[PDB]
């Protein structure tokens, strides 16, 4: 909401400003969640193996 | 270990020498404790000696029942630890039963433990003394080698 | 000679018992539901598919084997009636057994099965190479064994509401697995990889009502599965739900027979069962650990 707030009427000296929310969603919650349901990611990031030779 | 370490010295490197020592000392622990696991049936290379002025586990019953083994008991005492069941880990006097033994699965855990203790304590003091290290030598024995006697 | 299977038994009506068997009479379990050589190459011959020789052996044997009389009262003759193997937990495990619990709302037929497990197969396979990298497995060749619970009163399948199985195999080389833990972990994989694929989902979604297929709690100190070619106690008076074989053959199987043979060999479906490896093993990898707990991402990210 701050921001898509106006200080000015006229359309061309508007002071709108991109919306920070799409992004931060997809970046912060989303990319983990596609990461999530592919096998070789699921396995990548959620599993810690350890072997002894 | 010690030799090998202290001839990497004369190689005249910097820190990375360290390093390098770090991971001898951990390459001879590691190579130390699985030459154990072929001794791991053995209840006398386990036992430890102990005087009349430590304290040591009670002696189970059945010691009482050995006979003419209880007279040369003038002043050592052998002690084992087994495990019996889960992670109960008693003591047992060996030279007090008849031979053969028979046994649960010798505790080498807590002996190898008991054994590691007083190797970092070396370890840890070469190191410190040569190039004046402050970081402790630790080996993660629980994480990397304790599932073969568990 | 140690170790030991330790077996824990159903006793009727009421009543557990317990047996540690050195060895047994296993060619009497397998007796009356093995195929014979010359059956298994003449329908190989005749067909050259999969699918199909799969189906009309799993029809062969259907259609022979009988089932154990009622056994008696003592516990020495229930032992060929029921029987679950121990989990012991000072051993290790050389064979991934997942038990697959399917509830459904529509009766499924046997075609539709047999391509979902087929499917599943697939996907097993893949979750094991990621698994294991080491080692290799041929998504093609590998043996994986299929037995399914006999139904309660190409094969016919009469199920009411529910339908059991059980698949085992081997672990690839050299590697073995350690603690009860890391089975759960493995177990679960297998069950996400199968899971995000999706011919399985398209010949399975229709009929299944919820999408929990494997059971990851059956892996723990003293805890019993049951074996095959084992009939499960009825709580009132009969033994029912008979595991028996059913052939999923590899697409790219060179030996059917010895395929159609290794059903009957008591150490495919065991957890510590010996390897069989062919001259001697010059190193093996012991996966111990795999991690503490699920703890999926939105759990933490909820707490
Ligand atoms: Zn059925």
């Amino acid at each position: 909401l701050r921001a898509v707030t106006t200080h000015d009427p006229n359309p061309a000296a508007s002071t709108e400003q991109p919306s920070p929310l799409g992004r931060e969603a997809v970046e912060q919650f989303f990319c983990h969640v596609r990461a999530q349901l592919n096998i070789g990611e699921y396995v990548k990031h959620n599993v810690t193996p350890r072997e002894t030779v | 270990t010690l030799r090998r370490v202290l001839g990497l010295t004369t190689a005249c490197v910097p820190e990375e020498d360290a390093l390098t020592a770090r991971g001898l000392m951990e390459d001879a622990c590691d190579r130390l404790i699985l030459d154990a696991f072929n001794k791991r049936l053995d209840a006398e290379y386990w036992s430890v000696r102990v005087s009349p002025f430590e304290a040591s586990d009670p002696l189970p019953p059945t010691a009482f029942r050995g006979g003419a083994l209880l007279d040369a008991e003038h002043y050592w005492r052998r002690v084992v630890r087994v495990c019996p069941g889960g992670g109960e880990s008693v003591g047992v006097p060996v030279d007090l039963y008849p031979r053969p033994l028979v046994l649960p699965p010798v505790d080498c855990a807590h002996h190898l433990r008991e054994i590691l203790r007083e190797i970092e304590l070396v370890f840890t003091g070469v190191l410190a003394g040569v190039w004046g290290e402050g970081g402790k030598f630790v080996y993660p024995f629980d994480d990397k080698m304790s599932f073969l006697f568990a | 000679q140690t170790p030991l299977p330790v077996y824990r038994i159903s006793m009727v009506p009421t009543g557990q018992a317990f047996a540690a068997l050195a060895w047994d009479d296993w060619a009497r379990i397998t007796r009356d539901a093995r195929l014979a050589e010359a059956v298994v190459s003449a329908e190989a011959a005749a067909h050259p598919d999969h699918g199909a020789l799969g189906r009309r052996l799993t029809d062969r044997i259907r259609a022979q084997g009988p089932v154990m009389p009622p056994g008696g009262l003592d516990a020495g003759g229930q032992m060929y009636v029921n029987r679950n193997e121990i989990f012991n937990g000072a051993l290790a495990i050389t064979n991934i057994i997942l038990d697959l619990d399917i509830a459904l709302k529509e009766p499924v037929p046997f075609r539709r099965l047999h391509e979902a497990l087929g499917h599943f197969r697939r996907g097993a396979l893949a979750a094991v190479q990621l698994l294991f990298p080491a080692a290799r497995v041929d998504p093609d060749a590998y043996p994986c064994y299929f037995f399914k619970s006999a139904c309660r009163p190409s094969p016919v399948c009469s199920c009411t509401d529910k339908i059991g199985l059980r698949v085992c195999m081997p672990v690839p080389a050299p590697y073995v697995v350690h603690g009860s833990l890391t089975m759960r972990g493995v177990a679960r994989v297998i069950q996400q990889a199968v899971l995000l694929d999706r011919d399985f989902v398209e010949a399975i979604g229709s009929y299944v009502k919820n999408f929990l297929l494997i059971d990851t709690g059956v892996y723990a100190h003293g805890h019993s599965l049951r074996l095959p070619y084992f009939a499960k106690i009825a709580p009132d008076g009969p033994a029912c739900g008979r595991l028996l074989p059913v052939f999923v053959i590899p697409p790219a199987c060179k030996d059917v027979p010895a395929f159609v043979a290794a059903h009957a060999d008591p150490r495919r479906f065991h957890f510590h069962a010996p390897p069989t490896y062919l001259a001697s093993p010059r190193e093996i990898r012991v996966l111990h650990s795999l991690g503490g707990d699920y703890v999926s991402f939105f759990e933490r990210k909820a707490s």
